[PDB]
């Protein structure tokens, strides 16, 4: 797989901002606050959130699109793992993952 | 594990 270029990085930033602007992105903007989920960091092995992704994109952490997609997928899979399926959080992960898959298809 | 309400 090819490395990310500076042009690819403009696309990553675009996709990240589209997610951050979505009405269902509210649970994911910042790292989970342990005061909202006291055992979260003992249960979730690899926490992730959109702010952490934004720091990584700004620092050109990702070498390949697969690593960016893996981090995004952690956001959604962690939320569905920690929360019950009837929670507003679980719903937000399902809607925002579908939106991310629509945007990702753009990269080809 | 139940998260705090928004």
């Amino acid at each position: 797989l090819t490395p990310l270029t500076e042009k690819d990085y403009e696309g990553l930033k675009r996709v990240l901002r589209s997610l951050q602007a979505h009405k269902m992105a509210w649970p994911f903007l910042e790292p989970v606050d342990p005061n909202d989920a006291p055992d979260y960091y003992g249960v979730i092995k690899e926490p992730m959130d959109l702010a952490t992704m934004e720091e990584r994109v700004q620092r050109r952490y990702y070498e390949k699109l697969t690593e960016f997609v893996a981090d995004m997928t952690k956001i959604f899979d962690n939320c569905r793992y920690y929360n019950p399926s009837d929670s507003p959080f679980y719903q937000c992960a399902e809607v925002l993952e579908s939106f991310f898959v629509q945007k990702l298809k753009g990269f080809k | 594990g139940a998260k705090r309400h928004r």
